């Protein structure tokens, strides 16, 4: 699971 | 130990030798393979485009695929230290444990306990020792062009417009910031700090924790500092 590196 | 600096060499892929390669999806796990066939195609213009027939090792039945050198990585860690922008596969254990594609975001140094900062293609980030990285067999001059379309624009700004003076959030455990998680801007608290990484815990769930790059625009203060220029 990850929300990325940028919005 | 810490490998010394030097030439980052990419020797040609050899027939019958062991490497890592994309299992199925390019941003997912890379696994053991044997190069069983070499394909070379040349056009009227001049470009000699190389392809490789790979046999996946340790399988229930024969699994063969045709891939480019951009989807293959060396079996052994390099004999020299790697620098920013280098295309690698880095071993993610996560306290499934496997090799995933990424970019070296920080070199080995005292300030980071001689660990590479990895920016994985899937958007995950971690500190990994030199022994847990493998160099990708070929790369584009513009390395973000090889990165999954998801993290491409971030890697491009980070690498192409690289600055050691880029906004980095200064924090202490117990501070709260607005933090972006899968499209939503949520309340998050600083739980731990590891050099360029900050462990954020989102207000919703205490089991929802994530290591975020302190220069990431997913942290409201960083996004705020970037808008003001």
């Amino acid at each position: 699971s990850t929300g990325g590196k940028a919005p | 130990e810490v490998p010394p600096p030097g030439e980052i060499v990419r020797p040609p892929i050899q027939l019958g030798e062991t490497y890592y390669a994309v299992k199925n999806k390019a941003i997912a796990s890379w696994v053991s393979i044997k190069v069983i066939e070499f394909t070379e195609s040349t056009a009227i213009n001049g470009n000699t485009m190389k392809s490789y027939k790979i046999r996946y090792l340790n399988t229930p039945y024969q699994m063969i695929k045709t891939v480019t050198a951009k989807h293959i990585a060396y079996f052994e860690p390099p004999p020299v230290r790697l620098t920013i922008g280098t295309r690698v596969i880095a071993y993610f254990d996560g306290t499934q444990s496997a090799f995933y594609p990424g970019i070296i975001a920080e070199p080995l140094k005292q300030a980071n306990r001689y660990r590479y900062l990895i920016f994985y293609d899937d958007g995950y980030t971690q500190y990994v020792p030199h022994r847990d990285v493998r160099l990708v067999c070929q790369a584009s001059e513009k390395v973000w062009e090889d990165v999954h379309a998801a993290s491409r624009d971030f890697i491009q700004k980070y690498v192409e417009k690289y600055s050691v003076d880029r906004p980095m959030v200064q924090c202490t455990r117990g501070q709260s910031m607005t933090t972006e998680s899968n499209g939503t801007w949520l309340y998050a608290r600083v739980i731990d700090i590891d050099c360029s990484l900050v462990l954020m815990q989102f207000e919703g769930d205490k089991n929802h924790t994530e290591w975020i790059y302190r220069g990431s625009l997913r942290l409201g203060p960083v996004f705020r500092e970037t808008q003001n220029n």
